[PDB]
Protein backbone atom coordinates (compact mmCIF):
# COMPACT_ATOMS: atom_id res chain seq x y z
CA UNK A 1 0.00 0.00 0.00
CA UNK A 2 1.07 3.40 -1.17
CA UNK A 3 0.41 6.45 0.72
CA UNK A 4 -1.39 9.90 -0.50
CA UNK A 5 -3.13 12.96 0.60
CA UNK A 6 -6.27 14.40 -0.60
CA UNK A 7 -7.27 18.08 0.42
CA UNK A 8 -10.90 19.09 -0.36
CA UNK A 9 -11.24 22.77 -1.31
CA UNK A 10 -14.51 25.26 -1.51
CA UNK A 11 -16.47 27.53 0.11
CA UNK A 12 -18.20 26.69 3.22
CA UNK A 13 -21.71 26.38 2.09
CA UNK A 14 -20.24 23.26 -0.29
CA UNK A 15 -20.43 20.33 2.21
CA UNK A 16 -17.33 19.56 2.17
CA UNK A 17 -17.25 18.55 5.72
CA UNK A 18 -20.06 16.28 5.70
CA UNK A 19 -18.66 14.43 2.29
CA UNK A 20 -15.23 13.40 4.41
CA UNK A 21 -17.28 12.32 7.43
CA UNK A 22 -20.03 10.23 5.41
CA UNK A 23 -17.01 8.74 3.33
CA UNK A 24 -14.60 7.95 6.73
CA UNK A 25 -17.73 6.57 8.26
CA UNK A 26 -19.73 4.52 4.81
CA UNK A 27 -22.82 6.80 6.57
CA UNK A 28 -24.88 9.68 7.11
CA UNK A 29 -24.62 10.18 11.03
CA UNK A 30 -27.89 9.06 12.59
CA UNK A 31 -27.68 10.52 15.89
CA UNK A 32 -25.21 13.39 15.66
CA UNK A 33 -23.52 15.04 13.02
CA UNK A 34 -20.15 16.14 13.77
CA UNK A 35 -19.14 19.75 13.54
CA UNK A 36 -15.58 19.34 12.28
CA UNK A 37 -13.85 16.09 10.64
CA UNK A 38 -9.94 16.03 12.11
CA UNK A 39 -8.13 13.35 9.51
CA UNK A 40 -8.68 9.68 8.44
CA UNK A 41 -6.76 7.46 6.38
CA UNK A 42 -8.86 5.11 4.21
CA UNK A 43 -7.96 1.79 3.15
CA UNK A 44 -8.81 1.93 -0.75
CA UNK A 45 -8.60 -0.79 -3.75
CA UNK A 46 -8.65 0.94 -6.34
CA UNK A 47 -8.31 -1.46 -10.09
CA UNK A 48 -6.14 -3.66 -8.20
CA UNK A 49 -4.17 -1.18 -6.50
CA UNK A 50 -3.65 -0.88 -2.81
CA UNK A 51 -3.52 2.85 -1.58
CA UNK A 52 -3.88 4.18 2.10
CA UNK A 53 -5.14 7.72 1.21
CA UNK A 54 -4.90 9.98 3.91
CA UNK A 55 -8.29 12.88 4.04
CA UNK A 56 -7.68 16.52 5.09
CA UNK A 57 -10.45 19.33 5.43
CA UNK A 58 -9.62 23.38 5.11
CA UNK A 59 -13.10 24.27 6.87
CA UNK A 60 -12.78 27.10 8.64
CA UNK A 61 -9.54 28.36 6.72
CA UNK A 62 -11.66 29.88 4.34
CA UNK A 63 -10.60 33.79 5.73
CA UNK A 64 -6.88 32.93 6.72
CA UNK A 65 -4.92 33.67 3.63
CA UNK A 66 -1.75 32.70 5.51
CA UNK A 67 -3.34 29.81 7.39
CA UNK A 68 -5.00 28.27 4.58
CA UNK A 69 -2.06 27.50 2.06
CA UNK A 70 -0.66 25.41 5.25
CA UNK A 71 -2.75 22.05 4.54
CA UNK A 72 -1.78 22.05 0.61
CA UNK A 73 1.83 20.63 0.89
CA UNK A 74 2.37 17.56 -1.12
CA UNK A 75 -0.56 17.12 -2.14
CA UNK A 76 -1.74 14.48 -4.31
CA UNK A 77 -5.31 14.78 -5.63
CA UNK A 78 -7.35 18.27 -5.02
CA UNK A 79 -11.37 17.65 -4.76
CA UNK A 80 -12.67 21.23 -5.61
CA UNK A 81 -16.35 21.37 -4.22
CA UNK A 82 -19.18 23.15 -4.56
CA UNK A 83 -23.28 22.71 -3.99
CA UNK A 84 -25.84 22.43 -6.52
CA UNK A 85 -28.19 24.10 -3.92
CA UNK A 86 -25.70 27.49 -4.89
CA UNK A 87 -24.77 28.49 -7.84
CA UNK A 88 -22.81 31.62 -6.18
CA UNK A 89 -20.46 28.54 -4.96
CA UNK A 90 -20.03 27.74 -8.02
CA UNK A 91 -18.92 30.92 -9.18
CA UNK A 92 -16.20 31.63 -6.64
CA UNK A 93 -14.28 28.15 -8.60
CA UNK A 94 -12.67 29.60 -11.52
CA UNK A 95 -11.40 32.91 -10.16
CA UNK A 96 -10.88 32.24 -6.19
CA UNK A 97 -10.25 28.60 -5.59
CA UNK A 98 -8.91 27.07 -8.86
CA UNK A 99 -5.99 29.88 -8.77
CA UNK A 100 -5.09 29.05 -5.45
CA UNK A 101 -4.32 25.53 -6.14
CA UNK A 102 -3.14 25.81 -9.11
CA UNK A 103 -0.13 27.91 -7.29
CA UNK A 104 0.52 25.77 -4.49
CA UNK A 105 0.02 22.39 -5.89
CA UNK A 106 1.06 22.79 -9.03
CA UNK A 107 0.56 19.82 -11.75
CA UNK A 108 -1.86 17.78 -9.31
CA UNK A 109 -5.16 16.75 -10.33
CA UNK A 110 -8.47 17.95 -9.78
CA UNK A 111 -11.66 16.64 -9.79
CA UNK A 112 -14.29 19.16 -9.73
CA UNK A 113 -17.04 17.86 -7.41
CA UNK A 114 -21.24 19.01 -7.63
CA UNK A 115 -22.28 18.40 -3.85
CA UNK A 116 -25.96 17.89 -2.61
CA UNK A 117 -27.25 16.23 -5.64
CA UNK A 118 -30.46 15.38 -3.78
CA UNK A 119 -31.35 19.20 -3.60
CA UNK A 120 -31.74 19.47 -7.87
CA UNK A 121 -35.12 18.76 -7.74
CA UNK A 122 -36.32 19.78 -3.62
CA UNK A 123 -39.22 22.11 -4.02
CA UNK A 124 -37.93 24.01 -0.85
CA UNK A 125 -34.62 24.16 -2.90
CA UNK A 126 -36.41 25.51 -5.87
CA UNK A 127 -39.02 27.99 -4.41
CA UNK A 128 -35.87 29.63 -1.93
CA UNK A 129 -33.26 30.27 -5.30
CA UNK A 130 -36.23 31.60 -7.63
CA UNK A 131 -36.09 34.64 -5.11
CA UNK A 132 -32.57 35.98 -6.07
CA UNK A 133 -33.18 34.51 -9.86
CA UNK A 134 -31.74 31.32 -9.46
CA UNK A 135 -32.02 27.61 -9.92
CA UNK A 136 -30.14 24.51 -8.63
CA UNK A 137 -26.91 23.83 -10.69
CA UNK A 138 -27.45 21.65 -14.02
CA UNK A 139 -25.34 18.91 -14.73
CA UNK A 140 -23.76 20.71 -18.25
CA UNK A 141 -22.79 23.67 -15.99
CA UNK A 142 -20.80 21.47 -13.46
CA UNK A 143 -19.33 19.46 -16.85
CA UNK A 144 -18.65 22.92 -18.68
CA UNK A 145 -16.84 24.51 -15.18
CA UNK A 146 -14.99 21.53 -15.00
CA UNK A 147 -13.62 21.87 -18.66
CA UNK A 148 -13.29 25.61 -18.26
CA UNK A 149 -10.56 25.45 -15.53
CA UNK A 150 -8.77 22.36 -16.48
CA UNK A 151 -10.11 19.45 -14.50
CA UNK A 152 -9.30 15.85 -14.46
CA UNK A 153 -12.98 15.52 -14.23
CA UNK A 154 -16.35 16.49 -12.70
CA UNK A 155 -18.80 14.39 -10.58
CA UNK A 156 -21.95 14.83 -8.71
CA UNK A 157 -22.88 12.86 -5.18
CA UNK A 158 -25.29 13.55 -2.53
CA UNK A 159 -23.55 13.34 1.07
CA UNK A 160 -27.42 12.60 2.76
CA UNK A 161 -28.01 9.30 0.40
CA UNK A 162 -24.32 8.58 -0.16
CA UNK A 163 -25.18 7.88 -4.25
CA UNK A 164 -21.61 8.76 -5.83
CA UNK A 165 -19.85 9.28 -2.29
CA UNK A 166 -17.60 6.09 -3.41
CA UNK A 167 -16.91 6.93 -6.65
CA UNK A 168 -15.18 10.13 -5.91
CA UNK A 169 -13.27 8.73 -3.76
CA UNK A 170 -12.28 5.64 -5.73
CA UNK A 171 -11.56 7.99 -8.83
CA UNK A 172 -9.32 10.46 -6.82
CA UNK A 173 -7.35 7.66 -5.68
CA UNK A 174 -6.93 6.98 -9.62
CA UNK A 175 -6.32 10.02 -10.22
CA UNK A 176 -3.73 10.53 -7.19
CA UNK A 177 -1.88 7.34 -8.80
CA UNK A 178 -1.28 8.48 -12.25
CA UNK A 179 2.32 10.50 -13.58
CA UNK B 1 -4.63 9.68 26.76
CA UNK B 2 -5.83 8.44 30.27
CA UNK B 3 -8.68 5.59 30.77
CA UNK B 4 -11.04 7.47 32.61
CA UNK B 5 -10.93 10.36 30.28
CA UNK B 6 -10.68 7.97 27.14
CA UNK B 7 -14.33 6.27 28.51
CA UNK B 8 -15.96 9.39 29.58
CA UNK B 9 -15.63 10.51 25.98
CA UNK B 10 -16.25 7.24 23.86
CA UNK B 11 -19.28 7.50 22.85
CA UNK B 12 -20.08 9.43 19.19
CA UNK B 13 -22.29 12.12 21.37
CA UNK B 14 -23.52 13.22 24.97
CA UNK B 15 -26.57 12.05 24.09
CA UNK B 16 -25.35 8.53 23.58
CA UNK B 17 -22.53 8.85 26.46
CA UNK B 18 -25.18 9.93 29.61
CA UNK B 19 -27.51 7.11 30.60
CA UNK B 20 -30.88 6.80 28.80
CA UNK B 21 -33.10 7.71 31.50
CA UNK B 22 -31.38 11.20 32.61
CA UNK B 23 -31.61 11.89 28.65
CA UNK B 24 -35.29 11.72 28.33
CA UNK B 25 -35.20 14.25 31.28
CA UNK B 26 -34.08 17.00 29.37
CA UNK B 27 -35.38 19.66 26.25
CA UNK B 28 -34.11 18.67 22.73
CA UNK B 29 -32.62 22.42 22.58
CA UNK B 30 -30.41 21.07 25.31
CA UNK B 31 -29.30 17.83 24.15
CA UNK B 32 -28.45 19.91 20.79
CA UNK B 33 -26.33 22.49 23.22
CA UNK B 34 -24.81 19.73 25.08
CA UNK B 35 -23.98 17.17 21.96
CA UNK B 36 -21.69 20.48 20.53
CA UNK B 37 -20.07 21.05 23.76
CA UNK B 38 -18.96 16.99 24.09
CA UNK B 39 -17.72 17.46 20.82
CA UNK B 40 -15.58 20.77 21.61
CA UNK B 41 -13.86 18.31 25.05
CA UNK B 42 -13.62 15.21 22.77
CA UNK B 43 -11.62 16.58 20.15
CA UNK B 44 -9.68 19.04 22.68
CA UNK B 45 -8.99 15.35 24.26
CA UNK B 46 -7.43 14.19 20.81
CA UNK B 47 -5.67 17.25 20.16
CA UNK B 48 -4.09 17.18 23.79
CA UNK B 49 -3.22 13.38 22.80
CA UNK B 50 -1.62 15.06 19.54
CA UNK B 51 0.96 16.98 21.37
CA UNK B 52 1.76 14.10 24.01
CA UNK B 53 2.78 11.44 20.64
CA UNK B 54 4.65 14.70 19.23
CA UNK B 55 6.47 15.37 22.58
CA UNK B 56 7.00 11.54 24.15
CA UNK B 57 6.76 9.14 21.33
CA UNK B 58 8.70 11.25 18.75
CA UNK B 59 10.77 13.95 20.12
CA UNK B 60 11.96 11.94 23.46
CA UNK B 61 12.54 9.07 21.32
CA UNK B 62 14.61 10.44 18.91
CA UNK B 63 16.86 12.18 21.89
CA UNK B 64 16.82 8.96 23.54
CA UNK B 65 17.50 6.72 21.01
CA UNK B 66 19.22 8.51 17.68
CA UNK B 67 22.04 10.90 17.01
CA UNK B 68 21.31 13.71 15.34
CA UNK B 69 22.62 16.74 15.02
CA UNK B 70 21.89 19.93 17.45
CA UNK B 71 19.13 21.61 16.58
CA UNK B 72 17.32 18.67 14.41
CA UNK B 73 14.51 17.72 17.00
CA UNK B 74 13.59 21.26 17.81
CA UNK B 75 13.76 21.93 14.07
CA UNK B 76 10.99 18.84 13.33
CA UNK B 77 8.82 19.70 16.66
CA UNK B 78 9.22 23.69 17.25
CA UNK B 79 7.25 24.94 20.37
CA UNK B 80 5.96 21.19 21.20
CA UNK B 81 6.29 21.94 24.82
CA UNK B 82 4.68 25.48 25.32
CA UNK B 83 1.48 24.38 22.68
CA UNK B 84 1.05 20.88 24.99
CA UNK B 85 1.18 23.55 28.30
CA UNK B 86 -1.28 25.90 26.87
CA UNK B 87 -3.93 22.79 25.66
CA UNK B 88 -3.42 20.74 28.94
CA UNK B 89 -4.14 23.65 30.90
CA UNK B 90 -7.44 24.41 28.41
CA UNK B 91 -8.18 20.67 28.62
CA UNK B 92 -8.04 20.62 32.35
CA UNK B 93 -10.56 23.41 32.35
CA UNK B 94 -13.34 22.14 30.60
CA UNK B 95 -13.00 18.42 32.29
CA UNK B 96 -13.08 20.19 35.45
CA UNK B 97 -16.51 22.18 34.57
CA UNK B 98 -17.96 18.63 33.36
CA UNK B 99 -16.90 17.32 36.69
CA UNK B 100 -18.21 19.57 39.00
CA UNK B 101 -22.23 18.98 36.84
CA UNK B 102 -22.15 15.59 37.46
CA UNK B 103 -25.18 14.06 39.37
CA UNK B 104 -24.14 12.40 42.64
CA UNK B 105 -24.29 8.78 42.41
CA UNK B 106 -23.06 9.15 38.48
CA UNK B 107 -19.43 9.36 36.69
CA UNK B 108 -21.46 9.93 33.62
CA UNK B 109 -24.43 11.89 33.88
CA UNK B 110 -23.87 16.07 33.65
CA UNK B 111 -24.99 19.20 31.52
CA UNK B 112 -22.70 21.83 31.30
CA UNK B 113 -24.34 25.80 31.21
CA UNK B 114 -22.18 28.12 31.56
CA UNK B 115 -19.23 27.40 28.68
CA UNK B 116 -18.89 31.16 27.97
CA UNK B 117 -16.98 32.31 30.85
CA UNK B 118 -14.44 29.77 30.28
CA UNK B 119 -13.79 30.10 26.79
CA UNK B 120 -13.96 34.44 27.73
CA UNK B 121 -10.71 33.50 30.10
CA UNK B 122 -9.07 31.41 27.22
CA UNK B 123 -8.82 33.77 24.60
CA UNK B 124 -8.79 37.07 26.48
CA UNK B 125 -5.54 38.39 28.79
CA UNK B 126 -2.11 36.40 28.84
CA UNK B 127 -3.60 33.20 27.92
CA UNK B 128 -4.39 34.57 24.52
CA UNK B 129 -1.19 36.72 24.45
CA UNK B 130 0.97 33.14 24.78
CA UNK B 131 -1.40 31.38 22.24
CA UNK B 132 -1.03 34.22 19.89
CA UNK B 133 2.79 34.51 20.28
CA UNK B 134 2.73 30.28 20.12
CA UNK B 135 0.84 29.84 17.04
CA UNK B 136 2.77 32.40 15.36
CA UNK B 137 6.31 30.97 15.79
CA UNK B 138 4.65 27.61 15.15
CA UNK B 139 2.87 28.03 11.69
CA UNK B 140 5.56 30.14 10.66
CA UNK B 141 7.67 26.96 11.17
CA UNK B 142 5.92 24.79 9.78
CA UNK B 143 6.90 24.16 6.39
CA UNK B 144 10.89 23.94 7.84
CA UNK B 145 9.48 21.16 9.97
CA UNK B 146 7.99 18.82 6.91
CA UNK B 147 11.23 19.36 4.94
CA UNK B 148 13.87 18.98 8.14
CA UNK B 149 11.47 15.72 7.84
CA UNK B 150 11.75 14.64 4.60
CA UNK B 151 15.27 15.07 4.36
CA UNK B 152 16.31 12.48 7.35
CA UNK B 153 13.47 9.89 6.22
CA UNK B 154 15.44 9.94 2.82
CA UNK B 155 18.87 10.09 4.16
CA UNK B 156 19.33 8.48 7.64
CA UNK B 157 18.72 4.69 7.69
CA UNK B 158 18.24 4.63 11.94
CA UNK B 159 15.73 7.70 11.48
CA UNK B 160 13.34 5.84 9.09
CA UNK B 161 13.82 2.45 11.11
CA UNK B 162 13.19 4.89 13.99
CA UNK B 163 9.92 6.35 12.47
CA UNK B 164 8.58 2.95 10.88
CA UNK B 165 9.26 1.46 14.63
CA UNK B 166 7.00 4.08 16.58
CA UNK B 167 4.49 4.71 13.55
CA UNK B 168 3.54 0.80 13.20
CA UNK B 169 1.15 0.42 15.48
CA UNK B 170 -2.94 0.64 14.33
CA UNK B 171 -3.35 3.22 17.11
CA UNK B 172 -0.91 5.30 15.32
CA UNK B 173 -2.74 5.05 11.93
CA UNK B 174 -3.26 9.07 11.72
CA UNK B 175 -0.34 10.10 13.12
CA UNK B 176 2.71 9.81 11.50
CA UNK B 177 5.17 13.12 11.79
CA UNK B 178 4.10 15.39 9.16
CA UNK B 179 0.10 14.29 9.87
CA UNK B 180 0.72 15.68 13.67
CA UNK B 181 1.74 19.03 11.96
CA UNK B 182 -0.80 19.26 10.10
CA UNK B 183 -3.01 18.18 12.90
CA UNK B 184 -2.37 21.14 15.44
CA UNK B 185 -2.02 23.82 12.45
CA UNK B 186 -5.67 23.18 11.94
CA UNK B 187 -6.52 22.78 15.35
CA UNK B 188 -7.33 26.70 16.08
CA UNK B 189 -9.14 27.35 12.87
CA UNK B 190 -12.05 24.74 14.42
CA UNK B 191 -13.07 26.59 17.50
CA UNK B 192 -14.91 29.46 15.51
CA UNK B 193 -17.07 26.51 14.21
CA UNK B 194 -17.93 25.00 17.17
CA UNK B 195 -18.32 27.94 19.33
CA UNK B 196 -20.64 29.29 16.71
CA UNK B 197 -22.71 25.83 16.88
CA UNK B 198 -22.79 26.07 20.33
CA UNK B 199 -23.86 29.67 20.31
CA UNK B 200 -26.74 28.67 17.68
CA UNK B 201 -28.14 26.56 20.93
CA UNK B 202 -27.55 28.56 23.79
CA UNK B 203 -30.37 31.16 23.68
CA UNK B 204 -32.17 30.03 26.62
CA UNK B 205 -29.89 31.85 28.97
CA UNK B 206 -29.25 35.39 27.69
CA UNK B 207 -26.32 35.64 29.55
CA UNK B 208 -25.16 32.30 28.40
CA UNK B 209 -25.77 33.88 24.46
CA UNK B 210 -23.63 36.97 25.31
CA UNK B 211 -20.48 35.19 26.68
CA UNK B 212 -20.26 33.28 23.81
CA UNK B 213 -21.28 35.86 21.22
CA UNK B 214 -18.20 37.92 23.22
CA UNK B 215 -15.80 34.44 22.94
CA UNK B 216 -16.48 33.89 18.84
CA UNK B 217 -15.11 37.23 18.80
CA UNK B 218 -12.17 36.79 21.05
CA UNK B 219 -11.34 33.91 18.91
CA UNK B 220 -11.69 35.38 15.18
CA UNK B 221 -9.36 38.26 16.83
CA UNK B 222 -6.77 35.66 18.03
CA UNK B 223 -7.46 34.35 14.18
CA UNK B 224 -6.69 37.43 12.77
CA UNK B 225 -3.88 37.88 14.35
CA UNK B 226 -2.00 34.89 13.92
CA UNK B 227 -2.50 34.69 10.80
CA UNK B 228 -1.34 38.13 10.22
CA UNK B 229 1.89 37.64 11.82
CA UNK B 230 2.97 34.25 9.81
CA UNK B 231 5.80 33.80 7.47
CA UNK B 232 7.39 30.47 6.49
CA UNK B 233 10.71 30.33 7.28
CA UNK B 234 13.04 28.36 5.30
CA UNK B 235 16.96 26.69 4.98
CA UNK B 236 18.75 28.25 2.68
CA UNK B 237 16.71 31.29 2.33
CA UNK B 238 19.37 35.10 2.20
CA UNK B 239 18.57 38.26 3.23
CA UNK B 240 17.85 39.11 0.16
CA UNK B 241 14.90 37.38 -0.72
CA UNK B 242 13.65 38.08 3.03
CA UNK B 243 13.66 41.97 2.68
CA UNK B 244 12.24 41.56 -1.34
CA UNK B 245 9.13 40.00 0.05
C1 LIG C 1 -0.42 11.53 4.38
C2 LIG C 1 -0.43 13.02 4.72
O1 LIG C 1 -1.45 13.61 4.89
N1 LIG C 1 0.86 13.66 4.84
C3 LIG C 1 1.02 15.08 5.08
C4 LIG C 1 0.32 15.76 6.05
C5 LIG C 1 0.53 17.12 6.12
N2 LIG C 1 1.37 17.74 5.32
C6 LIG C 1 2.05 17.11 4.39
C7 LIG C 1 1.89 15.74 4.24
C8 LIG C 1 2.64 14.96 3.16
Amino acid sequence: AIRKKLVIVGDGACGKTCLLIVFSKDQFPEVYVPTVFENYVADIEVDGKQVELALWDTAGQEDYDRLRPLSYPDTDVILMCFSIDSPDSLENIPEKWTPEVKHFCPNVPIILVGNKKDLRNDEHTRRELAKMKQEPVKPEEGRDMANRIGAFGYMECSAKTKDGVREVFEMATRAALQA
Amino acid sequence: SMEMDEKDFAADSWSLAVDSSFLQQHKKEVMKQQDVIYELIQTELHHVRTLKIMTRLFRTGMLEELHLEPGVVQGLFPCVDELSDIHTRFLSQLLERRRQALCPGSTRNFVIHRLGDLLISQFSGPSAEQMCKTYSEFCSRHSKALKLYKELYARDKRFQQFIRKVTRPAVLKRHGVQECILLVTQRITKYPLLISRILQHSHGIEEERQDLTTALGLVKELLSNVDEGIYQLEKGARLQEIYNR
